[PDB]
């Protein structure tokens, strides 16, 4: 964009943060994906000091 | 037009326009089919394009 | 690509000395995520490179 | 272009209305995923207090006219519970038929205010309910709809993003786009 | 002559029944994400056109962040104008507004 | 023997009792065991020895509760007719044209059974300060308004029609409309210009009251 | 039960086997003749979440009360194409549809 | 193909055509109670 | 009036395809297969379940 009408709608109505809930379903789009999974179950674990 | 139902310059909603598209749908029904001018019997041959 | 139609960019030409040894000494040359296999399940990767190994004396 | 319009009739941009408040209750679905979870507001009651901060808040819009217009229409409708809807007492219409949402506090469909009581009815041990009143009827009056949003697009996309999945085929009724397109 | 001003008298008493009066405003008390978004998107454009700012602006030569910093402390000139749509309209300001 | 004569008797007793709930939905005063009247009472009054009906004997008149002229200013009597000929003549309606127009009612109902003659069509505006509204009694086995899909119509009157328009600032043709030949508003009896009222049991919220006027 | 072929007029009459205030179809034309409109619109919300539902995608109410409102704006079951278009009032989208 | 060469005027009637632009004339405005009320004088 | 098998009875159709995966919506953790691969190769394996119990419809995407 080219106006500072615009800077301001793509912060505080178009940014990828207001864009958390899709309003298909209400359900999340974004999170982690592969791997930043996989090594949850290995920072979190009990053996993982 | 002494009531707030109209301006001068005329209400025009969609269902206004429907009500509207049916008569001249109905009007160009019933003028294009006829026997005669019905003035009088002076009437004219059809016509072909 | 391998022969088992794991396609792939190049996403990031890594520095050698930031880049995991091995055994010898030997560092890799291209590091493929595990996470692509579960969904692929081309076990005919796995085997290939172990017999590449296997190949190599 | 069919958007909300600053008193939550859903308008097309010619004016020429097509509901009369936003799906019935005029909540936004990317605002609504913790409205009916009752049992996580109750939890972080403190934390979701300062957020929903009512201390420069409640002294600015109308507080005690929904808060009892309600408990008519919740006594009122403990007579024809046993009844079908053609023999429904139709003298009451529902709350928010009178009073906006976004004025009037505690003003709340009726899906949600027989909800909340529920939940204020079984799961009640040393838990208060005049704590909890407050909060998750001005939680509700947080998450309405903005007026201007443009549902009409929106909702034209809840139908659109979906429908690059149903191609399924063959494992009586047409299936998929081919019945949607009918 | 005057064919302009009895063209002008009759906007003047058109603009004036549409004003929904300030007793009996009947929106919501809220800045509804497009105020907000909008009321911070011109007046930093008015920064940038050198208008008479109010704030202690820190060093701050991003022009839509110094907006917001009087955003949070109420200094806005502005006043908002939302149409319902006969064509009537409630003139709410900033001050008056509750932001989220 | 009673081959068509057990199942017109019976048809005609849910038309009937269709009819009676007709009447009362829109003001009327119809008592509460006339609206459910059993099969068995039916026949013991309005059936002839032989066991056939006459319908000449079970047409009537209703009169409204003053309770809703208090809402509804100028309701006149409401006359519900039948008809005896499965070929209903254009001089049949000449005696309920008259019959209307003579005795001075405000609402006319015509019941009839097949058809009506096309030519006895031309009588049915020609009195203008009354309304006839025909039925098909084959089309009137079941009231219309029990069922789950349909929700609860409330016609409304001039005080708050202006109370709905002045409300949301609206004009008459930007509400969504009804049709004339719909059979809910050939079941209530909408003119044109009167707004009803839907209070549709909503799938999310419940009872959602939405409005919606005739044209 | 399930009917192929919609006729309401005749399952009125077998109403000693079949509760007659509860039948339900999918031909919505047929509703709108018989039922009324408001029968004419709770159905399309039904039908549309007829189809989310097999391949279980939850699609929200507030999206179909929308789209079934707008058909049913006119009292008839009024589709999306060039035919539903021809009650508009701004004729720049006529124009640039098709 | 609704004309006359001879009476030039339309083939339907006088009294039809005036009865269907005097409805036109209603339904530029928004009303239309009052255009199927014109339909009630017919004498 | 055959004397082979024309067409099912009501319950000539009983599944065994058990997998031990959890469900949400009944917590049936029996659950049937399908077999298929829809979407083009650069996407797994699209060889679905079905839920058992409450009719719900599982899609085996990745």
């Amino acid at each position: 964009p080219q106006n500072e009408n615009a800077r301001a709608e793509a912060l505080n109505l178009a940014n990828t943060d207001s864009q958390y809930l899709t309003p298909t379903s209400g359900s999340p789009v974004r999170g982690l994906i592969q791997d930043h999974i996989s090594a949850g179950v290995w920072l979190t674990s009990k053996d993982s000091f | 037009l002494s009531d707030g139902r109209t301006t001068e310059r005329g209400s025009f909603t969609a269902t206004v326009n429907d009500e509207r598209k049916k008569l001249v749908h109905e009007f160009h029904k019933k003028l294009l089919s006829r026997g005669k001018c019905d003035n009088c019997g002076m009437f004219s041959p059809k016509f072909r394009k | 690509s391998s022969r088992h139609g794991q396609k792939g960019v190049c996403s990031r030409k890594w520095p050698t000395i930031d880049m995991p040894f091995s055994e010898t000494g030997i560092q890799p040359d291209i590091i493929i995520n595990p996470h692509a296999f579960p969904s692929r399940m081309t076990i005919g990767m796995f085997v290939e490179s172990l017999a590449g190994k296997a190949g190599a004396l | 272009g069919v958007h909300v319009s600053y008193d939550n009739s859903i308008r097309d941009a010619d004016g020429t209305l097509v509901q009369f408040m936003y799906g019935g209750d005029a909540i936004d679905i990317t605002k609504e995923s913790h409205m009916t979870q009752f049992e996580f507001c109750l939890d972080n009651y403190y934390a979701l207090l300062k957020k929903y901060n009512p201390s420069a808040l409640i002294e600015h819009l109308d507080v005690e006219s929904a808060l009892k217009y309600s408990k008519k229409t919740l006594k009122y409708r403990k007579k024809h519970s046993k009844e079908p809807h053609y023999k429904q007492s139709v003298k009451y219409d529902p709350v928010l038929a009178k009073y906006n949402p976004a004025k009037y506090l505690g003003s709340v469909s009726e899906n949600f205010q027989d909800k909340l009581e529920s939940f204020l009815d079984k799961n009640s041990k040393g838990v208060n309910e005049k704590k909890f009143r407050a909060l998750m009827q001005l939680k509700y009056m947080r998450s309405l709809i903005n007026p201007g949003e443009a549902v009409g697009i929106i909702a034209s996309q809840s139908v659109g993003e979906p429908s690059t999945q149903m191609t399924l085929n063959t494992f009586n009724v047409t299936l998929g786009i081919p019945r949607l397109r009918e | 002559p005057e064919d302009f001003q009895q063209h002008e008298q009759i906007r003047r008493k058109t603009l004036k029944e549409k004003a929904i009066p300030k007793d009996q405003r009947a929106t919501t008390p809220y800045m509804t994400k497009y105020e907000r978004a909008r009321i911070l998107g011109t007046r930093a454009l008015q920064i940038s056109m050198n208008a008479p700012v109010f704030v202690d602006l820190e060093g701050e030569t991003d022009p839509l962040r110094i907006a917001m910093k009087e955003l949070a402390e109420k200094k806005i000139p502005l006043v908002i104008r939302r149409y319902l749509p006969d064509g009537s309209f409630e003139d709410w300001s900033v001050e008056e507004l509750i932001v989220d | 023997m009673d081959q068509e004569n057990e199942r017109n008797i019976s048809r005609l007793w849910r038309a009937f009792r269709t009819v009676k709930e007709m009447v009362k939905d829109r003001g009327y005063f119809i008592t509460q065991e006339e609206v459910e009247l059993p099969l068995e009472d039916f026949k013991a009054k309005y059936c002839d020895s032989m066991g056939r009906p006459q319908r000449k004997m079970m047409s009537f008149q209703a009169n409204p509760t003053e309770e809703s002229i208090s809402k509804f200013p100028d309701m006149g009597s409401l006359w519900v007719e039948f008809c005896d000929e499965p070929s209903v003549g254009v001089k049949t309606m000449k005696t309920f044209v008259i019959h209307i127009q003579e005795k001075n009612f405000q609402t006319g109902i015509f019941v009839y059974q097949n058809n009506i003659t096309p030519s006895a069509m031309k009588l049915v505006p020609s009195i203008p300060p009354a309304t006839i509204e025909t039925f098909n009694e084959a089309a009137l086995v079941v009231n219309i308004t029990h069922h789950e899909l349909v929700p609860k119509h409330i016609r409304l009157s001039s005080d708050e029609k202006r109370e709905l328009l002045k409300r949301y600032r609206l004009k008459e043709s930007q509400l969504p409309r009804i049709q004339r030949a719909d059979p809910v508003a050939l079941y209530l009896g909408l003119k044109r210009g009167e707004v009803v009222k839907i209070i549709r049991k909503s799938e999310t919220s419940g009872r959602y009251a939405s409005y919606r006027i005739c044209m | 039960l399930v009917t192929e072929g919609v006729n309401f007029q005749a399952m009125w009459d077998q109403e000693a086997f079949i509760d007659v205030d509860g039948i339900t179809s999918n031909d919505v034309a047929a509703v709108l003749k018989t039922y009324g409109v408001e029968a004419a619109r709770n159905t399309i919300v039904n039908e549309i979440n007829n189809v989310f539902s097999r391949y279980a995608i939850s699609v929200s109410f507030r999206h179909l009360d929308l789209i079934a409102d707008m058909m049913t704006r006119q009292g008839t079951y009024l589709a999306f194409n060039r035919q539903g278009m021809e009650t508009s009032t701004s004729s720049f989208m006529k124009m640039s549809y098709e | 193909r609704a004309s006359c060469l001879f009476c030039h005027h339309f083939r339907l009637k006088s009294v039809e055509v005036h009865r269907y632009a005097c409805k036109l004339r209603l339904l530029q405005y928004g009303l239309i109670d009052e255009s199927y009320k014109l339909d009630e004088i017919t004498l | 009036k055959s004397v082979v098998k024309t067409s099912l009875k009501k319950n000539e159709l009983k599944d065994g395809a058990t997998i031990k995966e959890k469900c949400p919506q009944c917590g049936n953790e029996e659950m049937n297969y399908h077999t298929l691969q829809l979407r083009s190769a650069d996407e797994g394996a699209t060889v679905f379940y079905t839920c058992t119990s409450c009719g719900y419809k599982f899609r085996t995407n990745n």
